[PDB]
């Protein structure tokens, strides 16, 4: 049993609702725990992705004085990159496609579940997609590998491995690994995270139908 | 050219509106609060599609050189590019700045929080009231939604017991505390179509207007803020008839606040 | 009921403006009233040097309230300020009614408002300037634009408001008129008034700009 | 161009030089030039604050000027620009090297409080020649400047506002700037010169003749006879830039 | 380019390298002579200098033992055209923060010795990466030299006199150093995955993946770019030459500081 | 007719090294060891893109180049050095070749130890000809200055420490043309007189290590 009472490949309380906003062409809203994400996209519009993954400032402990800082810049950086694949550009050429990634609440995970969401509000806005784009964290608390680490179980993990992937073909649309990690407990982490992606797959696709 | 403009005057000068409602009245309202879990004191308005969050987030630092008894409200809006896609990312432009000081014009002027006692150590230590209004989706009128979304975050605050000890500042959070609220103030904003000033105005309305005026009224009825927009101008009888709409719709507004909370 | 300073509730502190001071500036005006030394300059009508700000039925003011760093008893940090971005922008359309712009489409009339020194009533004062300086630049104008503040401060509602005034002050309220037709071209309240407080104090400002643009008329005919 | 200039001038002489003080009733000294029309605010506002680790003993200057798009249709707005950030350390070098202020007496408590001078110059109206107007205002300024007395009681400073002291200054310097058009160097040049030198050269000089501040500008070059000759006038005309501005502050 | 992915997918490299080389290591320490450790790496043609500057300052409130750690790059106008000035781009800022997890997360200094007073007063070390050339894989030569340049530092000794720090320049001391950690970056082209990818390579990549491993064998960092994906093989197989080759940077440095 | 601490006369330079070609993304570069000074140039162009051939020049700081860690980013004496240096290379190049072009200059210094304004503009001249823009003579730059009571020329790092006067100049070595000059501190006419011989008989010396840089192609 872990600190909230979880198993070792358990999620945390998952719900994505998509076409939440009123003026964005694509739009969705996830709660996954303590964490709040609403993605608007917008486009394509006068092929590149630009993406934003910006914090409120009352979404943590601590106001953060609005405006970018470095890890905002770099999860922007790499969701961008990580959702890419998915979408088939060559229909709009010489185009910018926006992706609008607001943190209202930060609760640990939050570079996954605002890829998770974005994927969906992508769908949403109508932008041909060759797959959906779903992301997961995985990693080691108590000696353990574990699956969607915790805000406070990051408070003393030993590892964190966030993995993106296309569903369909399981293709490492992105992926990083902080702490200490074998390359025997790594390979695990990451296969966690991946069945972790594949079952919030579901969600993402149950999202769209309703 | 310039249809629209004709089109939405033509029906508003012959008393009624696009989505149908009265001259002086505003769209559903919604409120919540307690949305984010973290924040001290937060909510959540919905003002036709208009939506706007806000959280208020207390910190302990230096008062004011000039006023060491007070405490600090500091109001700051992120008018984001979700909300709208002529709002433009980076640190806040004309529109938000306005938006923000005109909030904390109508919270600060109506002296609803009792700054004083917020003190802690006189000249040293206070505590600071952090007013972030984040604009998730703009359907027209920020003003109202903003400061009726600000007033109802402050309601809904609860702040940890600061005592004084040794010199230092002990934080007791056992005791959890409601801001010291003395009286409520919110705010209708008109816009000036055709000959008419029209009460809540939508994303249609506001995109044509000659201009707009906010009346910030407190609950005795006296007027604590106001602000006029736009690129035209106003008459005397159209000012004085905002005040007088604004004045008999606030006591309306107020109750249901009261009643959502 | 006398005033700290002596003034009657409807008096004005002393004012002076002068227009085409300035050399390089195409019109220019020096607008002094009480504490206050505010200097305008405008430029223009000229080509939009910022691919933004243009728009193909008209001209467009952009304009920039600006403090000097030792027009306030603490030394003003230079760079632009909340305050100021919002002065700036409701002085923009203050003055926007006054000009017959569809004249000179995808084109820019710069206002440059530089205080010199704060006395309370600035943003007025700006505007009232503002207007000899665009007329003295000659920008085709269908009239002035006027402004003044009244206020509350003895439990009197009384005109133009000093700095000082404006401490133990219980209300502001700025107004900016075109003085023919009357039509109220800016107007702000902070403070505390009643509906009826109010319609004084709006008043008594309109009677203020009207008194003020006689000031305006004579600097611009000399 | 040859011998005389459009405006009725020489190669050495100055357009007519006008020096008010005391001018923003706020401000601790405060001034307002004009040569030809070329205008220059200039504001000196005290501060309290930690002396530089390196000198826990003396007092800070803290030079800046605004090129105000007021001023001229090609001054940009935002903050200072080359143009402008060279303008205001030519003119803080000037006061600097010069040692006019006796810094040391600036001192309140060594290593944590000293007098911290603003000295902020606000260009008004750009017609040739920023330099010399801007070492002329500030200079003027810092004469008019006069500061509340700091004392000292057990621990943290104590202003007095009732024994407003001037600044200790030790001496004075004013600076000539030349331009370089055809084979001529040209003293004070006018806004017209200013668009088609070859180049310039700005010298400051003190009160016993000494050159305490030197600024080669523009894309063209000098000869060793431009940059002498040059010295030698400044030296001969600061002297009596100096009286003239004593004559103007009785 | 169409002529440089088929030629990869045979187990050849335009420059006559194997699959899994590095390019020629260059590696210098004390450069800067001001500098308390500085380095400059050479890798190709790609230059990193950097530099360490100690400094005392508060800790972070919640970790008043933990001496503070900065790391921060500047990826230089100079160092290709492609790199504009101004304030660190998105670029900078990843290989930035992949070099300071990497020296982080292998917790290779003892934060904790870097303490001087309890909640006061600590060492910060300023890391700074110069980006002085860029012809390929700045995460290699950037942590490469960062390392270098960390077992260059020396600091004087700070002692706690009657309760005010007092900075004893007279004992030049080393970083406290547990371990040494360093970095593999494989580009994907075609179907392989090549280790050290060059300017060249770095233009037609699909995706690229950074590796930190520490001296006994486990990852400490991990970061995959670009814009096209990596699979479960491909990953798997870069953690096994990184495994493998970090050791063999481990023996090149050490073998450069004597 | 007095000895300086290091064994310098006082018309004497340090050893200098200039070096071109050196980086390999650069059109053009070099690299300067004057004292403790390190200056590494890189020069870019003529490339695209408005009324003439400008050409951008930044002068920049490592932020360990000095004793005190230097946040980077810009300050207003790079700005200032960075303005006189544009300044001062420009009469050196043919620019009616190519009059509508950028050229950038790149100037890291990356350890500091007085008198860099110089030696970045030195360093740089090699830089623009290595990178082949047409040029109609070199730039060459020094400073002298006053000490002992007594001017002397490049300045050592204990004696800028005390430093009474620093007279930066560049020139145009074949018409001795003066492309920049400043002066601080206090000199007398006569003693200014002297120290911008002092500098320029420096110039002329460091040009010869100029054109050997270049000599090795």
């Amino acid at each position: 049993v872990r600190e909230d009472g979880r198993a070792f490949d358990e999620l945390r309380p998952l719900k994505i609702e998509a076409g939440i906003l009123e003026r964005a062409d694509g739009s969705s809203y996830l709660e996954f725990g303590g964490n709040k994400i609403l993605v608007a996209v917008y486009g394509p519009r006068e092929a590149v992705i630009r993406c934003r993954y910006n914090m409120a400032p009352f979404s943590v402990e601590e106001r953060k004085r609005p405006g970018p800082d470095r890890r905002s810049v770099e999860i922007s950086k790499i969701t961008a990159e990580a959702l890419r694949p998915a979408l088939i550009l060559e229909k709009f050429p010489r185009s910018v496609i926006d992706v609008f990634i607001e943190v209202l609440e930060a609760e640990g995970g939050t570079r996954c579940a605002g890829i998770t969401a974005a994927s969906v509000a992508l769908a949403d806005a109508g932008i041909p997609m060759r797959d959906m784009v779903v992301a997961c964290a995985a990693g080691k608390v108590g000696d353990q590998v574990v699956l969607d680490l915790s805000e406070e179980e990051d408070k003393e993990g030993q590892a964190d491995v966030p993995v993106a992937i296309l569903p369909r073909t399981r293709e490492i649309t992105l992926l990083q690994s902080d702490g200490n990690l074998t390359p025997e407990e790594f390979e695990r982490a990451l296969d966690l995270a991946v069945e972790g992606c594949l079952r919030i797959h579901e969600v993402q696709k149950e999202a769209l139908r309703k | 050219p310039e249809i629209t403009r004709k089109s939405i005057t033509d029906l508003i000068n012959n008393k009624e509106r696009i989505d149908g409602r009265s001259l002086h009245e505003f769209r559903d309202i919604s409120i919540e609060t307690g949305v984010i879990s973290k924040a001290e004191g937060s909510s959540r308005v919905k003002l036709g599609n208009t939506q706007i969050i806000v959280g208020v987030k207390p910190q302990i630092g230096e008062p004011f050189p000039d006023t060491p008894e007070m405490g600090v409200i500091l109001t700051n809006s992120e008018l984001l590019p979700m909300a709208s896609p002529t709002f433009e990312p980076g640190p806040p432009d004309e529109r938000s700045v306005e938006l923000s000081r005109v909030v904390d014009r109508c919270i600060r002027e109506s002296r609803m929080i009792d700054l004083e006692k917020l003190c802690i150590i006189e000249g040293s230590k206070v505590w600071m009231l952090f007013l972030d209004l984040h604009i998730i989706d703009y359907d027209g009128n920020l003003f109202d939604a903003a400061v009726l979304a600000t007033v109802a975050a402050l309601l809904d605050t609860r702040i940890p017991a600061a005592e004084v000890e040794d010199g230092e500042v002990v934080i007791n959070r056992e005791k959890m505390q409601p801001l010291p609220v003395n009286r409520k103030a919110l705010m209708c904003t008109f816009a000036k179509i055709g000959n008419e000033i029209v009460l809540d105005p939508s994303l249609e309305e506001e995109d044509i207007l000659t201009a707009r005026i906010s009346i910030g009224v407190t609950e005795e009825g006296s007027i604590c803020a106001m602000q006029k927009g736009g690129e035209g101008p106003l008459t005397r009888d159209d000012v004085l008839k905002a005040v007088s709409i604004a004045v008999e719709k606030v006591p309306q507004l107020i109750e249901y606040l009261d009643k959502s909370m």
